[PDB]
DNA sequence: CACCGATCCCCGGGTACCGAGCTCGAATTC
DNA sequence: GAATTCGAGCTCGGTACCCGGGGATC
């Protein structure tokens, strides 16, 4: 059909409607890097890099064709791509497909909506059909390699880890890993601490072993894991660059990320 | 000698000696600073070349002609002199209070003694003879006089009837406020010596009503006298019984002129038959100034004593004949100017520049008046020389040397050298200058309103008018030329002398004075009254003629007298249906709507009565029109039973209008242009008949005439519109009415619908008609409303035919007519706003939308959606070429090379930026800015030209030191400090505002809606946006790969692969 | 002292909601 | 006793007027 074809029925949507449910109207005025091994769709919290991949398989059906391709999401500034992956923005919404017709340096992208009704027909709500256009030059930064040391984590326990961090320039938190597991999350008047074994007292993850003391600078850590109002994962740490980073990547159907630039040693 | 001491400097022999240092050259290498100052004796000296002669010193040489024949009483003229005068055009009117006390030894005859027995009004008639003669004719008799109603004087204040001065008669007049108005009995009351009546009518017992207290004595002379005018060929008269002009002897000279009479009115007759301008000499002058203080690149001060003036250009050409006759130059201190422009003036025909040298500044001023006075130039011009010379010029001569100005014009003593400014008196619309005897037209005045153009600098102008690439010297760089030698300081005084010819190049292509002195002679005000005392004096004079002839006296109302609100309803501008329109709309429109309405409805204040009585004798409909206006019913009797005034003065006017318009199809193309010009002056003072009844507390006003006007005018667009549907609502209707529509039926569904009017147009949409022969047709179907609608003087006619029409709303409408033109009606690129970047690409839009083919035909078939429609699927493949001019834009804006005067917004100040309650806008913050720098202030109609400057964290302190998102008001730089301090424009502004230009004009191909236009053509640009700087440096140290631009596709694929892998 | 009219569109600045978000902690739920 | 919609409670832009002013058009 469209020489890009991204196509998201039910029964694929609700993942993906699951994934947008966590309840964020945050990546809304983002940016969809789409291409061969899916849509990445990137933007910036508080000045902290948030990211949700959306793999090809998690569409159902995924066909890209030629250079990757930028998009806005907010289209026409007010409207989005991704408010109708919202929860119960549209309540009623069977199918919604994502089509892109053009040449490299200047495609766009429709996004058509698709709402249910009865004896299996659907209503394509064409007041609400979305066309955006590719961005046509950009660059973005994306994480790379692989994590030294991941830990994952849970709810709570990512809920008073984030508690332990600060309010301002006043306090940088400190997210000590030592010998044998002590992953531990200090500041002056504040600290938690758990073991990490690769009944309720077992996080897991994975080169433990490679203690560290990455320091946070930044208070925004906080408000950025309620923002997205994340429900725990797996949190990555990268040490082998110049400015170490960790990652937080929600452990849920979806794979909302978030970079922070952590201080040396 | 003179029985009128002489208040011009024939002598001097001490003055005040000003003058910079670094004319001093044996001086050491820093005392150059500065001004000198202070008192020097000796006689002010001009140093022409080698040899030098003192200013005021007539004598045998001269190094500026002299048209004087005295000078402080000396009689210079060849003796023998006696020349008969027998015909002298007219061209300026003083009047003046002459004492006979005061004329004892003039020796006049006794007729002129009995006319100012202890005071008269005098009115000097000035001019010239075929032969070249200062001609002053002056014209004893000639009383000014009002009239109050006999009964109410009489009663508050009991009559039975030094105390001579106003002689009184009992005279029958009636009040012309109304129909039913009796003819009641009067007093005439002659005042004399003018100035008193203006005492006894705000103060002589106010509660009566003065009749005609305001018309001053030239009125009464021009009026008096059936046939006179205020600017044309005269001739001298045998006299009532046989009374001759008494030519005045050189000692009673008044005025500056070579001869001179006593005459009276009847000494005087009209001479028709001379038709052709005298010998009159024009000055076009200008000053150059320096600014001599601590500062020397603050702009000159007229009072501070060192900011002195050093050059003054002056040309001096004969109106007649438009051929220069003097090129001189004055200069402070040692000027030598170029040899290539000695040269360029001497290719040219030219005369050669007659540089004067001054030490001292008054020594130049003196020299210039005194040339003002000796040359005594009838008309001078010059550009911005109300606002800028002459204030700079007498402001130096008043404050600074104490010359009393007086004496300068062309009275020798007690005459008017005055300058106003608009200055917050909320009245004066502009700011005037009346030198007496000397007709100052300033074409800055005279351009602003023939050329529509953002800035009306004479650079800018000069390109314009001229297509004539002249070079600018700025007032900054007069310093660094002036300390240079005399070489620099001729620089200086060639670009003096190139600003002044292309000022006389302007006054001779436009010629106002003649444009003027027609209005003058069929106003009847005098021709400066006419440069600057408004419409209203002409109507109200014209009208004042109509009155006493009629026999009727025009009640004095301003004696009872001391945002945006309207007195009356005003006329309709019926819906647009907005869009793109590719059949033809002819557009019908009243020819003179307004004055048709008040000749073919015999409005007046005369035959307006308010009452059902005074119509109660006369038929309805047969003998008065009977209309509800303002909820008022109004009987308005018709012609047949009294005249309206207003039919009469309109005709004189119409027929002014008529015969301009006579004479464009067989002209120039560039002479035809003019001629536009000058018949829509006359059109405006044909409306301004109408706006002169609706000038509430003006000169005498009906608001019921005014309001009747629109309300009638209301009735016959509405009455066209009906007409229209009903009669040719089929095809088959209009081939009755003319059968060569057949010949005409495009192949489509016809229909013609009324889709625009304004107050006297009507825009048909004449669909299935072709547009070749619908002008053909459109004049007799404009023939056929008019007959069958509209009584005889009202005259619909088809006045255009588009092909294309943009309608966009209700003043708005861009359209090409027939094979042909484009019109542009209101749409911003017709407005001095905008920068000419912004104007010159919606242009290139709406070129695209019109002129090229296949964006009409995409743009006609955006109509076949609601504009909510396109906001989905993409816009028709014709508009991609219009998508590219908005592209390019976009492109061509960031680019940084930028010169800024593309970006140069402008408004007009147009009031005392403290008159301002919104003091918040952009060209007020220039000007504030411009006067905190000590810049060229603007004045109160000037356009402030001002740049959008980027907000940087130094303009914001900036601010915040005079005083998130600044306001466009707070970022309001002015283009010459931006381009001097490398300021940058605010991109973000300049590109909002592109799109805010055309979204405001396309929005009627998407169905009016701004905002779907708004997002649909923003979505033409290419966005970008970066990782921005300090952030994509701290993420490119944490190996963030990046991923677009800066590499292959398949590095950012693959790139993009790993952090798919990475960030799951 | 000075002096044509009205209509009308746009735009900038200024105000007032208004709701749509999120957030915050305090009860309600395992 | 650890979690947790819920409901005030705030902020942060829209969106709607709305008034002055520029400056058109009749
Ligand atoms: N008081 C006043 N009223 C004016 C003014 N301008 C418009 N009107 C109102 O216009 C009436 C008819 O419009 P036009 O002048 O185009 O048509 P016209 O006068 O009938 O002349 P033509 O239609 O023949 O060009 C004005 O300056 N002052
Ligand atoms: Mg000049
Ligand atoms: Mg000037
Ligand atoms: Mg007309
Ligand atoms: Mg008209």
């Amino acid at each position: 059909g469209a020489p890009c074809q991204v196509v998201l029925q039910g029964a694929e949507l609700n993942g993906i409607l699951q994934a947008f449910a966590p309840l964020r109207t945050s990546l809304l005025d983002s940016l969809l890097v789409m291409g061969d091994r899916g849509i990445l769709i990137h933007n910036t919290i508080f000045g902290e890099q948030v990211f949700l991949p959306l793999e090809h398989s998690q569409f159902s059906r995924y066909r890209w064709r030629g250079p990757t391709a930028a998009f806005l999401s907010l289209v026409d500034q007010k409207r989005s791509l991704l408010s109708v992956f919202r929860a119960n923005q549209y309540p009623d919404l069977r199918r919604v497909e994502l089509a892109i017709t053009g040449q490299a340096p200047f495609r766009t992208l429709v996004q058509r909506i698709w709402t249910t009704t009865s004896d299996g027909e659907a209503v394509e709500l064409a007041s609400e059909t979305l066309m955006k256009r590719e961005l046509t030059s950009f660059v973005v930064l994306v994480p790379q390699g692989t994590p030294d040391v991941q830990l994952r984590l849970t709810r709570p326990q990512l809920t008073k880890v984030l508690n332990a961090t600060g309010a301002d320039s006043a306090t940088p938190t400190t997210f000590e890993l030592g010998v044998n597991g002590k992953f531990s999350v200090f500041t002056t008047s504040t600290c938690v601490t758990f073991a990490a074994r690769e009944n309720a007292k077992t996080v897991y993850g994975e080169n433990t072993h490679r203690t560290f003391s990455v320091v946070v600078d930044d208070c925004s850590m906080r408000a950025v894991l309620r923002r997205l109002q994340v429900a725990g994962g797996t949190l990555k740490f990268f040490l082998t660059t110049p400015v170490p980073s960790l990652c937080v990547t929600a452990t849920g159907p979806n794979a909302v990320s978030a970079v922070f630039l952590l201080k040396p040693q | 000698g003179p029985t009128q001491r002489h208040t011009y400097y024939s002598e001097c022999d001490e003055f005040r000696f000003i003058a910079p240092r670094v004319l001093d050259e044996d001086a050491p290498p820093e005392k150059r600073a500065g001004v000198h100052d202070g008192h020097l004796k000796r006689a002010p000296k001009v140093y022409c070349g080698g040899d030098e002669r003192d200013v005021l010193r007539v004598g045998s040489g001269g190094f500026w002609p002299r048209r004087s024949r005295l000078w402080g009483g000396v009689d210079h003229a060849p003796a023998g002199f006696n020349p008969t005068v027998t015909v002298f055009h007219v061209y300026d009117i003083l009047e003046n209070v002459e004492h006979a006390y005061g004329m004892r030894a003039a020796q006049f005859h006794a007729r002129f003694m009995d006319a100012i027995t202890p005071t008269g009004t005098v009115i000097t008639l000035l001019g010239l003879t075929p032969e070249g003669h200062r001609v002053a004719v002056h014209v004893y008799g000639t009383r000014q006089y009002f009239y109050m109603n006999k009964e109410e004087v009489d009663r508050h204040l009991q009559c039975r009837a030094s105390a001579d001065h106003f002689e009184a008669e009992v005279v029958e007049r009636t009040d012309v406020y109304y129909y039913e108005t009796r003819p009641a009995l009067f007093y005439r009351v002659y005042v004399r010596s003018g100035r008193v009546l203006s005492y006894l009518c705000d103060n002589f017992c106010p509660a009566i009503k003065k009749y005609e207290g305001g018309v001053d004595a030239t009125t009464r002379f021009i009026l008096d006298n059936p046939g006179f005018v205020t600017f044309g060929w005269y001739r001298l008269k045998p006299g009532r019984n046989n009374t001759l002009a008494q030519p005045r002897a050189p000692m009673a000279f008044g005025t500056s002129s070579d001869v001179e009479f006593n005459c009276t009115a009847d000494n005087l007759a009209i001479e028709g038959g001379m038709s052709d301008l005298p010998a009159y000499k024009l000055m076009c002058f200008d000053i150059e100034c320096k600014a001599g203080g601590e500062d020397e690149l603050a702009f000159p001060v007229a009072g501070h004593p060192e900011d002195l003036v050093i050059q003054i250009s002056c040309l001096l050409y004969d109106l007649s004949t438009t051929a220069l006759e003097h090129v001189l130059l004055f200069s402070l201190g040692s000027c030598d100017l170029p040899e290539s422009h000695l040269n360029e003036l001497a290719a040219r025909g030219l005369p050669t520049p007659v540089v004067l040298e001054f030490d001292s500044e008054f020594e130049m001023l003196l020299a210039f008046m005194t040339l003002v006075k000796q040359y005594g130039p009838e008309f001078v011009t010059g550009y911005n020389i109300i606002n800028f010379d002459w204030p700079f010029l007498l402001a130096k001569l008043t404050d600074i040397y104490k010359v009393p100005l007086d004496g300068y014009g062309r009275m020798n003593g007690r005459g008017v050298f005055r300058v106003w400014d608009i200055g917050q008196s909320h009245f004066q619309k502009r700011s005037k200058i009346k030198v007496n005897g000397m007709v100052n037209i300033d074409m800055y005045g005279i351009i602003t309103d023939k050329i529509k153009l953002s800035s009306y600098k004479l650079n800018a102008v000069a390109e314009a008018v001229l297509k004539d690439k002249k070079k600018d010297l700025s007032y900054r760089d007069i310093p660094a030329y002036y300390a240079t030698g005399p070489a620099q300081r001729g620089v200086i005084g060639e670009y003096c002398i190139q600003d002044s010819l292309l000022v006389g190049q302007l006054f001779f292509k436009f010629l106002p004075h003649l444009e003027l002195s027609a209005v003058a002679r069929l106003a009847g005000i005098n021709i400066t009254r006419t440069i600057y005392d408004g419409q209203q004096i002409r109507v109200f004079t014209c009208l004042l003629r109509l009155a006493d002839q009629k026999g009727f006296i025009l009640p004095d109302t301003q004696g009872r007298f001391r945002g945006r609100h309207v007195g009356y309803q005003g006329a309709r501008v019926l819906d647009p249906t907005s869009g793109f329109h590719v059949n033809p709309v002819v557009v019908f429109d009243f020819a003179s709507l307004y004055p048709s309405i008040i000749q073919a409805h015999n409005l007046c204040f005369s035959t307006l009565s308010l009452r059902a009585d005074a119509v109660a004798h006369l038929e309805a409909g047969k003998d008065y029109l009977e209309i509800e206006v303002g909820g008022r019913r109004l009987f308005f009797v018709k012609a047949h039973v009294r005249e309206s005034l207003l039919s009469i003065l309109l005709r004189d006017w119409l027929a002014m209008r008529k015969q301009i318009r006579s004479r464009i199809p067989q002209s120039s193309p560039e002479e035809a242009v003019l001629l536009d010009k000058q018949q829509a002056a006359i059109k405006v003072v044909c409306n301004s008949v109408y706006g002169f009844t609706g000038v509430q507390h003006g000169l005498l006003p009906c608001l019921h005439v005014a309001a009747t006007v629109t309300t009638i005018g209301r009735e016959m667009l509405l009455a066209t519109r009906e007409y229209v549907h009903a009669r040719w609502a089929a095809f088959e209707q209009l081939l009755a009415d003319f059968p060569e529509a057949a010949d005409m039926r495009a192949p489509g569904p016809y229909s013609m619908r009324i889709i625009y009017g304004d107050t006297d147009s009507i825009f048909v949409l004449c669909r299935g008609l072709t547009a070749a022969g619908l002008t053909a047709m459109g004049d007799k179907m404009a023939s056929h409303i008019s007959r069958a609608l509209f009584l005889p003087p009202i005259k619909l006619e088809c006045e255009k035919t588009f092909t294309k029409l943009l309608l966009i709303a209700k003043k708005k409408y861009i359209g090409v007519i027939y094979g042909g033109k484009m019109l542009i009606k209101g749409v911003d690129l017709v407005r001095k706003n905008n920068c000419a970047f912004i104007n010159r690409t919606s242009r290139a839009l709406v070129d695209l939308l019109f002129y090229d083919d296949t964006v009409s035909g995409a743009a006609a078939a955006l109509a076949e959606r609601p504009a909510e429609e396109w906001l989905a699927r993409p816009l028709p493949e014709g508009l991609q070429a219009f998508g590219a001019v908005l592209v390019d834009a976009h492109r061509r804006i960031t680019d940084p090379e930028r010169d800024i005067q593309d970006f140069v917004l402008t408004a007009e100040l147009s009031r005392h930026p403290r008159a301002y309650t919104n003091k918040r806008l952009a060209h007020l913050t220039v000007y504030y800015k411009l006067m905190a720098r000590r810049a060229q202030v603007p004045s109160i109609k000037d356009r402030i030209p001002y740049v959008i400057v980027a907000q940087t964290r130094e303009v914001e302190e900036t601010v915040a030191r005079l005083a998130r998102k600044l306001l466009v008001s707070e970022l309001a730089e002015d283009p010459a400090y931006a381009i001097a301090h490398g300021v940058a424009l605010n991109t973000d502004y300049y590109f909002s505002h592109l799109l805010g230009a055309a979204c405001v004009t396309f929005k009627a191909l998407f169905g009016n809606n701004a905002k779907i236009t708004e997002s649909l053509l923003k979505r033409f640009i290419p966005e970008v946006w970066h990782p921005p700087d300090d952030v994509a440096a701290r993420l490119r140290a944490a190996g963030f790969g990046a991923v677009g631009a800066g590499a292959t596709a398949e590095e950012t694929r693959r790139m993009l692969h790993r952090a798919f892998d990475t960030l799951a």
